[PDB]
């Protein structure tokens, strides 16, 4: 049984991680209702979109939604990890970021207080994605100049 | 789910021509092929011939490749996935020995190997 | 205007003032079976089904 | 070997955040209501069943004051009002002078000049040659400019004034504020909780509930009520400067008549029949007032007192007796009613044992105003149109807005009166319990597992 | 010779099987001729876009289209199937669906009437699409705890 | 230490190969900062978009933005390339587009140049890149009719 969307938002990271799925579907099924525009065709034409500003005003906030999405896709993509949720990378983990053990992290903290714990090497972590890549970038380098 | 009418029987002398129909239904009739069959009451029955309604390339065995015309009528469309159409069969030279069943069908599978196998059959008919 | 009704066909003439805001009704040669109560009432079709809300 | 970083998309994760949400109204159509009610007829409906997931074990700090989905509905109200009045009829010409004068009131009612009778010498075309009508006007809406009886419409010398459509009606009907996906709605379900602070009790909604955007200045009117005991809403320094949110566990019942037959006169002021307004009333010449229990009402004034000193914290001395006001909203209970705006004396419901009693139900005098300036700014003014016939409406009392005193005397002074606050705390006393937030689903963590094969 | 945009709707589903690279593309040559906006970039600026809000509706139609191509791209990368058109799962058949046989499904078939045939059940395939890849959520969660 | 955002626009195709996700970073980081709307939340309201159709204007412009974004993903989706940056592929190398040598092109040309000499059969390129997958699609059209 599946605790449903964000359910597992105070269960151990190790929970959480399991149903990421249902975090993920609510990217889609919020704007797979309002892209349909079934509901939408026949009403008044378009919502009376003419005088009515907030009728561009709400497509506004469906365009941030659709590219929030596609800023995380974009991540997912420049990391090699496009295709899949959960992927291993070359970075080592410097310890520096957080001191607990394998343990204490996945059977004891929620993702919340871990996001909130390491917000201030979030950015040094994505350098070293970024970064890490490029001896993969490199290596096909020296495959391409043979 | 598809059905195949054929006409009603007839018995005419040797020497004449003559001419069956098959009205189809219940399926895409430029889809499956038409087969016609022949068994013969004495010996073992023999395949005819075949014709493709869209295509209309026609290949009929040797026994009897010059003596056998067929035609097919345009489909007539029913559903989003079902048509009607007819099919029509000849004779040029009538003989005692001609006496026999006749049966036409309709194509298995629309691609493969065992395309213009028949599988759907009609109810027959008799003849001289 | 489409049509009224066959009996009365050729003695009735109804009529639109758009702008006006109103709609009227012509019965000519009034006899005394014509005496009765009239009434204006409004009923709406769509082919289409298609508005905003439903109709009646 | 080592310990190596592993990306995770879709984490339960969020952040504090403020985005667009938009409107949704109840799928009902609205049919039997005849027209469009805030022009949100046009709104997406809402799903036949909403999908509301209970989230164990979470606690997420709310601040309604800083939750901002407040001053977004606000400015959607606003801009509302706005559009439905934009295609109206604005009446910059009738702004001539009038010649008024008073009108008795009734030997059974207290003899004031209202209601004035006024003649008008304006011209509206060639074709009306300076036609002579007269019209029905409430003391409020005129001001006696001239002497020798001369009048004009009050305003008109400031801004212009523009008539509310006769078919738009000021109904406010329930609307699900929806936020977009990749957002979220998160609402605290403790009944008792406070209206901000942590919430041990947290569920996650794709809309909020129905909230219905009901005009009113002194109290709240028509709004949701808070379970168990009653709520009572202050920012954290609590010393005279802020506006007390009172959040009733009961409902109190008020009901408000005008009594006037009003009718309908002088059509016509543009090209075309243009413009409605009140003829001669028909029958007694009653004003309006709105009754209230006497019991049920000294019942709540000593629950909240009770949970006054309690949110308090400190026995000191509590009254109501006073009450103080800023232009004509904070001395009244300004609200609207069928479409006919009200203004009434609260002096009867903030006094000091001001029962005995004396009535089985306290009754308010109220006036009545057809020109108001609620979002008004300095621009543009609203006529309201007059009703036919008598008007009635029954009202539930779920909120209150009062304003403390607080004065450093050794508890001495602390004298609470009816404050006449802003429109945005009435949304604040429904939006407390939700709160906008961006999922940011991207978490990243060691598992000591590497992708050493490449491609 | 490729018999052009949707062009084996009517054929049997292996060969639009073989061209549905050819249905893939009409999902971005609409849309990269109206982002282009380079026959839209002088005349009358940008199509006179004040006081026409035709171009705003038009634009929100464009939205529609980008965002339904968001809709099926999140499903292939839900369903770890992002890079490729033709991939394989886990999710065994269940026989209640449809009883054919391989034979008569793909050389006997076309597509549509498939779709019209499975449109009943696609909801309870799309979660065992969902569910299946948790197991390989759950194997790759056995390798993070150790 | 890193050129910046199209800083080896000018140097060797090869470095600049070695520094693409430098170029491929500010396809995002343009888009979250307008996305954000953080900025944007506040000052009046949303940046008054009533009767300042400018307002739809600059809208507008952020939309071409993220659907040139979704032509690239769409080109490397059906190349099966999504989630990589550097991929190999199985069409030859037709001698008429460029007769340089490997060492020449890599270690003596530019990108711009490159892009420039090969603009006159792009599209040809293209067309061999959507067929040649096809028999891909076609070896798993093999491995679906058994
Ligand atoms: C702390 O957090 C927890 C966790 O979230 C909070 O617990 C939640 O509280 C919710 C509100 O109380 C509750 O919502 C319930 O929803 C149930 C199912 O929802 C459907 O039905 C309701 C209406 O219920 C009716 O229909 C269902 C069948 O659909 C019947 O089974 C019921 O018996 C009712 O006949 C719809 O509104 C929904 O849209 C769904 O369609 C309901 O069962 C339940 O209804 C009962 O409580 C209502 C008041 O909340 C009441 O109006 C309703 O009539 C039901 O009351 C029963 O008992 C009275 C007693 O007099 C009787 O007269 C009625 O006839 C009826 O038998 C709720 O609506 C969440 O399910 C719940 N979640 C969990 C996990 O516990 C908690 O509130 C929160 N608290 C604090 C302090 O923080
Ligand atoms: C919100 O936060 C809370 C934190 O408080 C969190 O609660 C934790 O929940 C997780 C799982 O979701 C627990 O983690 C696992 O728990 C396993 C134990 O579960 C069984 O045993 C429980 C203890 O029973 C004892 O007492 C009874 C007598 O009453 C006795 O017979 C038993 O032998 C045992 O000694 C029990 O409570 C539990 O619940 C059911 O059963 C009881 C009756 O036993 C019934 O009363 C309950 O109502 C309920 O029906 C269940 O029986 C634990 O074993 C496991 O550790 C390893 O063992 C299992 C094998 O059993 C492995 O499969 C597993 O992978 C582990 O390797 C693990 O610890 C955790 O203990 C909870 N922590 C608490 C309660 O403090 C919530 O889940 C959070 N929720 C969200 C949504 O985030
Ligand atoms: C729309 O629907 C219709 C359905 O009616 C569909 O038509 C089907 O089309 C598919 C292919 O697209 C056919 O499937 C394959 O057909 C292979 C046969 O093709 C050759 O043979 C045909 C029969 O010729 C017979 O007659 C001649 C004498 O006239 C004789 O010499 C031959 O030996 C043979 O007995 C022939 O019609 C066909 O067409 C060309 O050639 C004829 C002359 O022969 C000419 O007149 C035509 O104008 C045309 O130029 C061609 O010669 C069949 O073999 C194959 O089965 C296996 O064999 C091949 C090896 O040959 C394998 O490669 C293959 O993979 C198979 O394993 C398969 O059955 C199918 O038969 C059609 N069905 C019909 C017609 O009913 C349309 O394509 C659909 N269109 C769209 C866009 O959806
Ligand atoms: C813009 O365009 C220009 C084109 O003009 C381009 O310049 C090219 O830059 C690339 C690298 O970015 C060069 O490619 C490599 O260069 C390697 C040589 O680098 C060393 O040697 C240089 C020559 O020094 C000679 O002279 C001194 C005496 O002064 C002597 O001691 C030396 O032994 C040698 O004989 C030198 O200029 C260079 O720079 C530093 O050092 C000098 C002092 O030596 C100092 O004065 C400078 O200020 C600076 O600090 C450096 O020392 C070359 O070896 C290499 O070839 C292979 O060898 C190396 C191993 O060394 C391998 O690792 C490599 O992979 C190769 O296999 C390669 O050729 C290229 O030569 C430049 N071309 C020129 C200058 O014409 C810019 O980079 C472009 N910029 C952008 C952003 O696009
Ligand atoms: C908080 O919540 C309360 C909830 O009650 C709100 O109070 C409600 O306010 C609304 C809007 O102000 C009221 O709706 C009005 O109801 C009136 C009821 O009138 C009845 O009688 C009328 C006359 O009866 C005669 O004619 C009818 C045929 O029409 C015959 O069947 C009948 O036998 C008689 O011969 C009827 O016309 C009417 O149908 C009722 O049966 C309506 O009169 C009124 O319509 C007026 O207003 C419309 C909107 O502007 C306008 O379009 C119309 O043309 C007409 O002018 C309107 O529907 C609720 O009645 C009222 N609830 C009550 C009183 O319990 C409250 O407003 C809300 N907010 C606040 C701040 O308090
Ligand atoms: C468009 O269509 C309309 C009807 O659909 C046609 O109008 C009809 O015209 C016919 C004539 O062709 C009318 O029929 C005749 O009406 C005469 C007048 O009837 C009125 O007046 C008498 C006397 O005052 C009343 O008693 C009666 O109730 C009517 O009020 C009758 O005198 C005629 O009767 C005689 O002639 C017929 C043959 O025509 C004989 O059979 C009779 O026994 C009798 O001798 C005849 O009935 C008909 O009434 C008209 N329709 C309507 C509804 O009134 C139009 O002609 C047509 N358009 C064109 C251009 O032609
Ligand atoms: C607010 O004030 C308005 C006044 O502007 C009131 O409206 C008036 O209501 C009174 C009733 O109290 C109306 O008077 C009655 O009108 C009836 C209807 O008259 C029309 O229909 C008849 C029949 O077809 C026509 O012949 C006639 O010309 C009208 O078109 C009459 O039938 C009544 O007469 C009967 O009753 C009286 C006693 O009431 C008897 O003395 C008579 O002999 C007869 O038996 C009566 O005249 C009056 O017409 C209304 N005014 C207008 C302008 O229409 C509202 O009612 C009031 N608001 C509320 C809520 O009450
Ligand atoms: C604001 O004031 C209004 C009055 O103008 C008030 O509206 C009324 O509230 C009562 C609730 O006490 C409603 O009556 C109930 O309606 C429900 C819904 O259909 C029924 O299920 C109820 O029947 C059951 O309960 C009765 C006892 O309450 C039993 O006797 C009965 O057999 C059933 O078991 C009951 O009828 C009433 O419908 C409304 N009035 C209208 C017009 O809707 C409102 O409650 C006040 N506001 C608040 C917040 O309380
Ligand atoms: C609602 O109640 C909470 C809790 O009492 C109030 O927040 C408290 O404020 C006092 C004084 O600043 C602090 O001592 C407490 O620690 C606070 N507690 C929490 C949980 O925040 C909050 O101010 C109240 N909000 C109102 C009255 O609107
Ligand atoms: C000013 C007004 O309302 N009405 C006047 C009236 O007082 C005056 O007697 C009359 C003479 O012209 O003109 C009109
Ligand atoms: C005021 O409140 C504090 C804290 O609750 C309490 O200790 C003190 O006794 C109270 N004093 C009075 C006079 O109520």
């Amino acid at each position: 049984v599946f605790l449903g969307f964000l359910g597992a938002a105070g269960s151990t990271m190790g929970a959480a991680s399991m149903t990421l799925t249902v975090q993920a579907r609510n990217l889609l099924s919020g704007i797979v209702q309002q892209q349909s525009n079934l509901l939408r065709a026949p009403e008044c034409q378009q919502h009376l979109l003419k005088d009515t500003h907030w009728g561009i005003k709400q497509l506004q906030a469906r365009v941030l939604a659709v590219e929030h999405y596609l800023r995380d896709q974009q991540l997912l993509g420049i990391w090699g990890c496009s295709g899949k949720l959960i992927c291993c990378t070359n970075v080592p983990w410097n310890s520096s970021w957080s001191n607990r053990n394998l343990s204490e992290i996945w059977d004891n903290m929620t993702w919340l207080q871990w996001d909130k714990e390491i917000s201030n090497y979030t950015q040094i972590i994505y350098g070293l994605l970024e970064e890490s890549q490029n001896q993969q970038e490199k290596n096909e380098q020296d495959l391409l100049a043979l | 789910q598809g059905q195949l009418v054929q006409s009603g029987a007839t018995t005419t002398k040797p020497g004449s021509s003559v001419k069956i129909s098959c009205k189809t239904s219940g399926y895409r009739f430029n889809f499956y092929h038409i087969n016609w069959i022949r068994q013969t009451a004495g010996r073992g029955p023999e395949w005819m011939g075949w014709i493709s309604p869209y295509s209309g390339d026609k290949n009929l065995a040797p026994a009897f490749q010059d003596r056998v015309n067929m035609t097919t009528d345009t489909e007539v469309p029913v559903t989003s996935f079902t048509s009607t159409g007819a099919a029509y069969m000849e004779i040029r030279n009538l003989t005692s020995d001609d006496t026999g069943t006749y049966f036409c069908a309709k194509g298995l599978l629309r691609d493969g190997s065992s395309t213009w196998l028949p599988y759907l059959w009609g109810q027959g008919t008799l003849l001289t | 205007g489409v049509r009224y009704n066959p009996s009365l066909s050729s003695r009735v003439t109804i009529s639109r003032n758009i702008h006006e805001r109103q709609f009227y009704l012509r019965l000519t040669s009034m006899t005394a079976a014509d005496t009765a109560v009239y009434y204006c009432a409004r009923h709406c079709e769509d082919d289409y089904g298609y508005y905003s809300a439903a109709q009646s | 070997e080592n310990l190596w970083v592993t990306v995770y998309y879709g984490v339960p994760v969020w952040k504090d955040a403020e985005t667009t949400l938009f409107c949704a109204s109840d799928a009902k159509a609205y049919e039997t209501k005849k027209h469009n009610v805030w022009a949100t007829h046009c709104c997406v409906p809402t799903d036949p069943n909403p999908q509301e997931i209970h989230l164990e074990n979470v606690t997420e700090e709310f601040n309604m004051w800083k939750n901002n989905m407040v001053e977004q509905m606000h400015e959607d109200i606003i801009s509302l009002w706005d559009q439905s009045l934009k295609p109206c009829v604005k009446l910059t010409p009738l702004c001539v002078t009038l010649q008024c004068t008073n009108v008795t009131n009734n030997i059974t009612d207290d003899m004031r000049g209202e209601l004035k009778n006024c003649s008008f010498n304006m011209t509206t075309e060639l074709r009306d040659k300076k036609q002579k009508v007269y019209s029905l006007f409430y003391r409020l809406d005129v001001v006696q400019i001239n002497s020798n009886k001369e009048y004009r419409l009050i305003n008109c010398n400031t801004s212009a004034i523009t008539q509310a459509c006769p078919k738009v009606s000021f109904e406010p009907i329930p609307i699900h504020y929806c936020a977009p996906a990749g957002f979220a709605i998160l609402k605290c379900k403790d009944k008792k909780f406070n209206g901000t602070g942590p919430c041990p009790n947290v569920s996650t909604v794709q809309c909020t509930h129905g909230i219905k955007p009901v005009v009113s200045t002194q109290l709240l009117l028509n709004g949701s009520l808070a379970e168990e005991e009653v709520i009572i809403r202050s920012e954290n320094i609590t010393n005279n400067a802020k506006n007390i949110l009172v959040q009733l566990n009961t409902p109190v019942q008020i009901n408000c008549t005008r009594p006037n037959n009003n009718t309908v006169k002088s059509i016509r002021i543009g090209p075309g029949q243009w413009f409605y307004y009140t003829g001669d009333i028909i029958g007694d010449i009653r004003q309006a007032h709105c009754n209230v229990s006497k019991a049920t009402w000294n019942e709540t004034l000593g629950k909240v007192v009770k949970q006054l000193r309690k949110h308090f914290g400190n026995n000191t001395i509590i009254r109501f007796a006073n009450s103080s006001g800023g232009d004509l909203e904070v001395t009244t209970h300004s609200f609207n009613c069928g479409g006919e705006f009200f203004y009434c004396n609260t002096s009867g419901l903030f006094n000091s044992t001001w029962i005995s009693g004396s009535n089985d139900s306290i009754t308010l005098p109220c006036r009545i105003k057809q020109i108001i300036n609620m979002w008004q700014r300095i621009g543009q003014a609203m006529y309201a149109p007059p009703i036919q016939g008598v008007i009635r409406c029954v009202s539930n009392i779920t909120g209150l807005i009062l304003t403390r005193d607080g004065g450093s005397t050794n508890s001495t002074t602390e004298t609470f009166r009816p404050g006449g606050g802003d429109m945005r705390d009435n949304w604040r006393s429904e939006l407390y319990k939700y709160k906008v937030v961006k999922i940011e689903p991207l978490g990243v963590a060691p598992t000591r597992c590497k992708r050493r094969v490449v491609g």
